[PDB]
RNA sequence: ACUAUGGUUUUUAUU
RNA sequence: GCGAAGAACCUUACCUGGUCUUGACAUCCACGGAAGUUUUCAGAGAUGAGAAUGUGCCUUCGGGAACCGUGAGACAGGUGCUGCAUGGCUGUCGUCAGCUCGUGUUGUGAAAUGUUGGGUUAAGUCCCGCAACGAGCGCAACCCUUAUCCUUUGUUGCCAGCGGUCCGGCCGGGAACUCAAAGGAGACUGCCAGUGAUAAACUGGAGGAAGGUGGGGAUGACGUCAAGUCAUCAUGGCCCUUACGACCAGGGCUACACACGUGCUACAAUGGCGCAUACAAAGAGAAGCGACCUCGCGAGAGCAAGCGGACCUCAUAAAGUGCGUCGUAGUCCGGAUUGGAGUCUGCAACUCGACUCCAUGAAGUCGGAAUCGCUAGUAAUCGUGGAUCAGAAUGCCACGGUG
């Protein structure tokens, strides 16, 4: 897990409140480029390729134990490997094998 | 699909064609990037893009049939 | 080197009772559907009428007795030694044998539909004139290599 | 052998846990941060209450903590039916309120934690240790159980020779399924070298 | 009308679980006395057993989860404080409904 | 119913 | 289809030029500002320079501090070089029957005995024999799971028996039969007849839903080899640190002079096409699934009920069954080209996006040499879910129909 990627992602949550709040309104009537065909707002609509980073592109969930995009299980963070770890200390809430 | 069909303007080629007029005349202006289109107001001013290494320079004429600015940057050293 | 069997149960026929024309349905089928099989059996007995059918209240089981395979040849060792000769197939293999030598013929023949091709060819191996024979008469030509054996 | 580990890989059968915590199950993942949070100023509080296991329980939003020790008398004094000292400082210490509970001991010498800690005494002080070995096997198999094994690894010399040495006692099934292993781990380096401590204790099938 | 959530991982603790609210019930006057238990699910996942290269050979661990409402037709001056203040058990969620 | 090859150098015991 | 469930930027190694640094990340010291919000110019941007507004937390206002902006040391950053350093995890045989111990015995000794020898098995499994004997770990047990007959329950699930009947499991009403969550019984080589040191240990027949560890999982001894990996991670030696570091914008792993596994589809009439027509499991969902109903050739859009997920939502599974119709025509079957426009998403559809609608129709008659899977619900075969997901599969993992 790289120190940089962890740092962008608390970047991200803090310009999701800035960049993708409260624009989406305004968003739906200046992606309109047929309706006229004439340019009046040019500075707006460049407004919204301002967010580079903080939209759902880029964004992943990821293994919460290695930054890993591969090998792992949303419900519960932990990779395909660690839930082994988990299950074996009870540390997984219920999750067994047999003794049922 | 495309915007607005057809080659469409972007606004750091159209601030320069305006200035143009205002920083008189000059060796070619770098504008980096290959992916824009060309339009019939680029006439009378020399601009340079990046080939990889280093820059080319380019200029447009109504001899053209509309292109992208890679249309005259290579950026391969063979074949 | 354990197996000693085990037989497994199969479902004779409904209407003609019998086992041998209930096999006959598990080498004509295609994917494993069979559906289409079950309306080509008797279908193809309506056609054979017009043509040189046998024993027509048996359909298929008189008309099978027609198509001869009787040697296997290859893969052999006899007195633990490398032998080229041939062995007579197990009779509850032979007519099995015989079902795919019918059914590969038939549905290779140029023309009309698999009920006329097999009423075709089951007349025709009744006089010994049937198609698609070439493909194995260099294995023929093998098992008459040799007639005193070991 | 020798990479099966008794409170590993057979962890996950017969054996009692040290750990359980209950979250909403769709922010398991989120509340995974917190596990460190609980134990990075508890750690190295439980040798100064003379703990030999410590059982984390945590319900939804809260942390309670169950504590085996032996010397209550270290951390809590007479008589020991009010636990405040304690909760005080287990509630600042994890930023939410909590309630505490405090266990009893039977025969603690009988303890791979407590042969591990008696041996790693004489090699984080670069001092004679097989003594402390052949005493913690006298010790065990004489107040239990019916084999052990007490190894050592690094700055054994010698001067600077590295080796390694258990000589075992008894017998120990360390691959059998069901065999309830008693175990610990320890590893340090003094920053001059490496040492490590393994100890395995059996006392009966299933 | 109210009702009182119990989710649990397990067949036998949802049915403790169960036993000790009705035991409570009864000693906060008369509330439950045999809820019904609703439909069952489960959820299956797999481990891999080497941590490197091997992802064909897997192991598998379960969850059965339940899920009981209780409900109740009219909470008294008990209901709201005594069986709220209720502990319960570990290894199931509890919560008040509407 | 069937055949000859390979120079010289060459790593675990512990952070 | 493997490190690496979906590499346009990002990711990232590589490669060009900007922009920022004792470092965004861990702690400590000198000095300033509330973070933030509002806005103009320079730059495509990372950032740079101006102009206002707030005065939080902390606070008798003291200066502190989350945070922001400049300084300086110890130290940070680096999927940088290398698995002949040092951990950790490791391939495959294989659930395979093997690897070992103590005290005696034997040889000059390394070594041997036992564990070899003789029958038997899945078996170091059990009898036989015995200067070697009894033991340990692996095994077998243990644990999970299935057809049948019972058993608990009795729901919005089921309808034998009985009452009524929009003539229906529908409604009465019922726990019969399925069934849902689970717990039992049955099988003992018992019985017949064979085999064999008539031993140990096996094999047919009868009955039974199923029998000779009933089957199948889940159980990983001794281990094999300078075993794999500096690319999950740890980290010495060595290097970069006004950067090879993070951040931006360009690109590269599809440039094409030479080229290949693995896997799939047609080669028919047992088809191709338009209708009629029969039967599913696994599951999955609140900034969610999204209905009713209209519009859009369609992908979709307007729109927003119901359900916190067995009386809501995804979702009419296809192969199969039967008419009509073309016809042995390189095929009225089959598939490369070819030219544009739609739908969804995204800095961005230059370029190797997906989904959607057309016209042209090269090749193809089961394919030289060499060669793979499986003993039965197995092999083969046609469809449907689940996961990845801003937009992107026929792959990965599951399940049902036929067999």
């Amino acid at each position: 897990a790289k120190q940089s990627m962890k740092a962008r992602e608390v970047k991200r949550v803090a310009l999701a409140d800035k960049y993708f709040a409260k624009r989406a309104e305004l968003k739906a009537i200046i992606s309109d480029v047929n309706a006229s065909d004439e340019d009046r707002w040019n500075a707006v609509l460049k407004l919204q390729t301002l967010p580079r980073d903080s939209s759902p592109s880029r964004q992943r969930n990821r293994c919460r134990q290695t930054g890993r995009p591969h090998g792992f299980l949303r419900k519960f963070g932990l990779s395909r490997i660690k839930v082994r770890e988990a299950a074996m200390r009870g540390e997984i809430p219920g999750l067994k094998k047999a003794s049922w | 699909r495309s915007l607005k069909k057809g080659p469409f303007i972007d606004l750091h080629l159209l601030k320069k064609v305006e200035k143009a007029v205002e920083s008189g005349d000059k060796k070619p202006l770098r504008t980096w990037s290959r992916r824009s289109t060309i339009f019939p107001n680029m006439i009378g001013l020399t601009i340079a893009v990046h080939n990889g290494r280093q820059h080319v320079p380019v200029f447009v004429t109504d001899e053209m049939v509309g292109h992208k600015l890679g249309e005259f940057a290579p950026t391969r050293t063979y074949r | 080197r354990r197996r000693v069997i085990g037989q497994r149960k199969i479902l004779p026929d409904p209407k003609f009772g019998s086992e041998l024309l209930a096999k006959f349905v598990n080498i004509l089928m295609v994917d494993g559907k069979k559906s289409t099989a079950e309306s080509i059996v008797y279908s193809a007995l309506e056609t054979l009428a017009q043509r040189s059918g046998k024993s027509e209240l048996e359909a298929f089981e008189v008309a099978l007795e027609n198509v001869r395979p009787t040697v296997e040849v290859k893969s052999r060792r006899v007195g633990g030694s490398t032998y080229q000769v041939p062995v007579e197939v197990r009779p509850v293999r032979r007519n099995a044998l015989a079902m795919r030598w019918i059914v590969e013929a038939a549905r290779k023949r140029g023309d009309k539909s698999m009920a006329l091709r097999l009423a075709n060819e089951l007349s025709d191996a009744a006089e010994n004139k049937g198609t698609a024979v070439k493909k194995r008469e260099d294995v023929h030509r093998m098992a008459e290599a040799n007639k005193a054996f070991a | 052998g020798q990479k099966v580990h008794p409170n590993g890989i057979r962890l996950g059968i017969v054996k009692p846990w040290n750990s359980t915590w209950f979250a909403n199950t769709k922010e398991f993942a989120d509340n995974l941060d917190s596990d460190f949070k609980v134990r990075q100023y508890l750690t190295k509080e439980l040798a100064k209450a003379s703990v030999s296991r410590i059982v984390i329980e945590r319900p939804a939003k809260s942390i309670r903590v169950t504590i085996h020790t032996a010397r209550p008398g270290i951390v809590i004094g007479k008589k020991g039916e009010d636990v405040e000292k304690l909760r005080k400082v287990v509630a600042d210490i994890a930023g939410v309120p909590a309630q505490i509970n405090i266990a009893e001991v039977r025969k603690p010498e009988l303890d791979a934690k407590l042969v591990a800690d008696s041996i790693t005494s004489q090699l984080e002080r670069r001092v004679m240790f097989r003594r402390a070995m052949k005493r913690a096997v006298q010790n065990a198999m004489r107040l239990g159980a019916k084999g052990i094994k007490v190894e050592v690894s690094g700055r054994l010399g010698g001067a600077e020779i590295a080796r390694t040495e258990w000589y075992r006692e008894g017998r120990v099934p360390l691959h059998t399924l069901r065999a309830d292993i008693d175990y610990n781990t320890s590893e340090a380096h003094t920053t001059y070298g490496v040492i490590g401590v393994k100890v395995w204790i059996f006392k009966g099938e299933i | 009308r109210i009702r009182i959530r119990l989710k649990a991982f397990d067949h036998r603790l949802i049915d403790q679980a169960t036993a000790e609210i009705v035991e409570t019930a009864k000693r906060t006057g008369a509330q439950v006395r045999g809820p019904i238990p609703l439909p069952t699910r489960k959820e299956r996942f797999t481990v891999l057993i080497s941590p490197h290269v091997n992802k064909d050979a897997r192991d598998q661990y379960e969850i059965r989860t339940h899920l009981r409402l209780v409900d109740i037709v009219e909470p008294t001056e008990k209901t709201v404080d005594a069986l709220m203040r209720l502990d319960l058990a570990a290894g199931v969620d509890v919560q008040i409904s509407l």
